[PDB]
């Protein structure tokens, strides 16, 4: 079975970074596009990003430019996501999610829930 | 560009209708029901490269050496327009076969609808390609003997148009029945083996050897064979699986001898018509 | 980018009755469209995807339809099962975007 296991919740400060772990198994890492959703509490998904474990290459949505920078590590089969400069708009669910051959997701991580506060 | 962008896919992924050939590994076009991103493709490297392309150049050579056919000047037949009729006929068959075949490849990974249409559009463009190279070849061969040339005219499109119908059949689509499908056609090829007894024994080994016909019907029989052969064993992907996903599979082969055996065909009984031209009408024999 | 405009929002229904997620895309997507289902602090499973294609272990109940910017997924014979969020998303062009989504509810 084809699994992505996501790192746990991650309760941070303002202006502080975080980068979300998704480790894949179960099939051939570099066949298949790795991408990422955002899902902030009560909302529908957004679209972050799409990486690619082949050729290394990442295409980012405008909105999320600034924000997210995508790496891989092809020896363990794991996609990284670094969020940067958090705000209080950055608390969401992200996930990470399998490609097939086009952009549809059969394969989605469990989420990883990312709290901002200053408290 | 960013629309309708696709990656290629490994074969344990690919839906059940899009599993034809178990020895291709990768490189496959994922399932895209856009006709857009299909006939995109063309222009991307992946298991169906060979076979759209070969199909397509296949196609242009042969509706260019069609229309020269028809320019021709009359001067050099014995019955310019019911001459240019027969080769018209093989032209049409040829034609249909080779378009029919690289529409198919192109939007085999559309969807299980639009693919399932489109094969028996291809598997009826191969009946009406054997169909119509039995007619220029016959009218030569039985010129002053019309009865016997009138009934195996008869006899192909009764096995042809019943060919035709076994392609509407869904389980011949399946791989189980590659070898089905394999021999159907070869039948429908070497049936041609009946008129060519009747031509023998009615003219004699000299003058089938002279004409030149025991030879390039012996190369006929042949990239028949090695052709079906290929196709149906799945040589060379069998011994290599993985290897041949791109370039030098069976079916990409298979293409090739289809192109290569056509024009054999077209340069023999293009030599028939100018044997013709040479005795002339008349038949004092 | 492509807008994607699902309705309704939200409803409730009754077990065994027949439920339609309309989506509009504000351009032509080419069939290159997936649905998505989601319950409650868990992770979406997607239902259909091509436009038109059962992905694999989703019951038959589930139906999706439509071509050019208008999609379509019905729900027959509602189960209990069956009560969370609905989200369509399209593929064609990047960024890749998701509808509002449609919170359902059962009686
Ligand atoms: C059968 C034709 C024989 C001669 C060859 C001509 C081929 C020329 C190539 C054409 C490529 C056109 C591809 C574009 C076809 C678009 C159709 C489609 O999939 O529509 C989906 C949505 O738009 C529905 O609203
Ligand atoms: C020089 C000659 C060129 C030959 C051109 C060959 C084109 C002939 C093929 C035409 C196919 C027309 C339809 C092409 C579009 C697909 C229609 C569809 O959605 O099919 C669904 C099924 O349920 C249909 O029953
Ligand atoms: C005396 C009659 C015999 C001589 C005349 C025949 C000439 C040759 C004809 C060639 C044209 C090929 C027609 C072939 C017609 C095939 C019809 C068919 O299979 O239909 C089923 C599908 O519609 C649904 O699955
Ligand atoms: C004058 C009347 C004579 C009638 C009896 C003999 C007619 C010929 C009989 C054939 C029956 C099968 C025996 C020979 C078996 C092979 C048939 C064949 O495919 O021909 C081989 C050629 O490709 C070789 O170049
Ligand atoms: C002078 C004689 C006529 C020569 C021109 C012949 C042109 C080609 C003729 C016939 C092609 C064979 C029919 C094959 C047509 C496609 C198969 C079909 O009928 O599919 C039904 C679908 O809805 C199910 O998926
Ligand atoms: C008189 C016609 C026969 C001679 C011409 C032979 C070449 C064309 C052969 C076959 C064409 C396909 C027939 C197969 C019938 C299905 C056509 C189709 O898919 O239509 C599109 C609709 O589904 C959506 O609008
Ligand atoms: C389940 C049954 C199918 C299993 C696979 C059979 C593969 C046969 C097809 C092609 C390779 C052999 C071709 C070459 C060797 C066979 C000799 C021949 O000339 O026969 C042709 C026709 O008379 C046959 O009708
Ligand atoms: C492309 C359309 C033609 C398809 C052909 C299908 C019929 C079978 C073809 C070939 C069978 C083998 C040739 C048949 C050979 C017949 C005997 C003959 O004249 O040969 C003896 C000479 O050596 C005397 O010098
Ligand atoms: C006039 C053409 C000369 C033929 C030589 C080309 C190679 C052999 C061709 C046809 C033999 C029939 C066997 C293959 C049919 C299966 C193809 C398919 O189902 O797609
Ligand atoms: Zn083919």
């Amino acid at each position: 079975e084809v699994l992505l296991q996501q790192s746990g919740p991650e309760l941070v400060k303002p202006g502080a970074s975080v980068r979300i772990t998704c480790k894949a198994s179960g099939y051939t890492f570099t066949d298949f596009n790795m991408d990422w959703v955002k899902q902030s509490p009560g909302k529908s998904l957004e679209w972050i990003g799409d990486f690619n474990p082949n050729s290394g290459g990442s295409i980012y949505n405008q909105k999320f430019k600034d924000k997210a920078t995508f790496t891989v590590d092809k020896s363990s089969s794991t996609a990284y996501m670094e969020l940067r400069s958090l705000t209080f708009e950055d608390t969401a669910v992200y996930y990470c999610a399998r490609e097939t051959g086009t952009a549809w997701f059969a394969y989605w991580g469990q989420g990883t829930l990312v709290t901002v506060s200053a408290a | 560009e960013f629309e309708g962008r696709w990656r290629v896919i490994p074969h344990d992924v690919l839906p059940d209708w899009l599993k034809d050939n178990d020895f291709l590994l990768h490189g496959h076009r994922p399932p895209m029901p856009s006709f857009r991103a299909c006939f995109k493709s063309i222009f991307r490297i992946h298991t169906e490269t060979g076979n759209i392309w070969t199909h397509l150049l296949g196609c242009v050579f042969f509706l260019c050496l069609g229309i020269f056919y028809m320019f021709r000047p009359n001067i050099s037949f014995v019955a310019p327009l019911q001459e240019k009729v027969v080769f018209g006929l093989f032209f049409l068959g040829a034609i249909l076969c080779l378009s029919f075949s690289w529409l198919f490849h192109t939007v085999y990974c559309h969807s299980e609808g639009v693919s399932r249409l489109f094969s028996k559009l291809d598997y009826s463009g191969i009946a009406l390609l054997i169909m119509g190279s039995f007619v220029p070849w016959l009218y030569y061969s039985f010129y002053c003997n019309p009865q016997p040339c009138f009934i195996y005219l008869i006899v192909i499109c009764v096995l042809g148009i019943a060919a035709i119908i076994v392609s509407q059949w869904d389980m011949f689509a399946t791989p189980q029945y590659r070898g089905v499908r394999a021999g159907v056609f070869l039948g429908l090829g070497l049936s041609g083996i009946i008129p060519t007894l009747h031509y023998v024994i009615s003219e004699g080994f000299l003058k089938a050897a002279t004409i030149g016909q025991i030879g390039w019907l012996m190369l006929m029989a042949s990239l028949y064979i090695t052709g079906a052969a290929l196709y149906a064993a799945r040589i060379p992907e069998r011994f290599f699986p993985g290897k041949c996903d791109i370039w030098f599979h069976s079916h990409q082969l298979f293409h090739i001898f289809v192109v290569a055996g056509a024009f054999v065909h077209f340069h023999g009984v293009s030599n028939l018509q100018e044997f013709r031209f040479m005795i002339g009408g008349g038949c004092s024999e | 980018d492509i807008q994607m405009t699902q309705s309704p929002a939200s409803l409730s229904a009754s077990v065994g009755e027949t439920v339609t997620i309309t989506c509009r895309a504000s351009g032509n997507i080419h069939n290159f469209l997936a649905w998505y289902q989601q319950k409650q602090g868990k992770s979406p499973q997607v239902l259909v995807y091509n436009a038109k294609t059962l992905a694999d272990g989703v019951p038959s109940r589930f139906s999706g339809s439509g071509s050019g910017t208008q999609y379509s997924l019905k729900i027959n014979s509602l189960q209990p099962e069956d009560f969370g969020s609905y989200y369509c998303q399209q593929f064609w062009s990047t960024p890749y975007t998701f509808g509002g989504g449609t919170k359902l509810e059962i009686n």
